[PDB]
């Protein structure tokens, strides 16, 4: 993200921050269906 | 077309066959749902 330069409060934004594209390939190629897993999500996490 | 068909990799007689049936790619190899890319009535059908 930071290479993106979409700065981590971006996403608390109210302003549509971005999402995710996720794809999962097998080892001889034929790439199963995203069905197969469930949706990844996305955690924040503060300073200390 | 001995050798073609002795031949089982992706230059495979075999493969180069099964295009036209199963396993399927289509229309998208990521589908829950697959089907053969065998355009049948379409418009397309002479050019596949
Ligand atoms: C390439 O890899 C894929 C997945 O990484 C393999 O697909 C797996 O195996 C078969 C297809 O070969 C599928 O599941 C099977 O389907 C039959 C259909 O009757 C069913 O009876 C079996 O019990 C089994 O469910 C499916 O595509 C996948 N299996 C999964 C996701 O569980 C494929 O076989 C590999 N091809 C080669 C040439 O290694």
């Amino acid at each position: 993200l930071n290479e993106l330069h979409i700065r981590p409060e971006d996403v608390f934004n109210a302003d549509a921050p971005f999402s995710l594209r996720y794809e999962i390939i097998a080892v001889n190629g034929t790439a199963l269906p995203p069905s197969s897993l469930s949706k990844p999500t996305i955690i924040f996490k503060p300073a200390v | 077309l001995q050798s073609l068909e002795d031949d089982t990799s992706i230059n495979g007689f075999e493969h180069i066959a099964a295009f036209h049936g199963q396993p399927n790619w289509c229309p998208s190899p990521d589908a829950e749902k697959k089907f053969a890319c065998c355009a049948h009535g379409m418009a397309v059908f002479p050019h596949w």
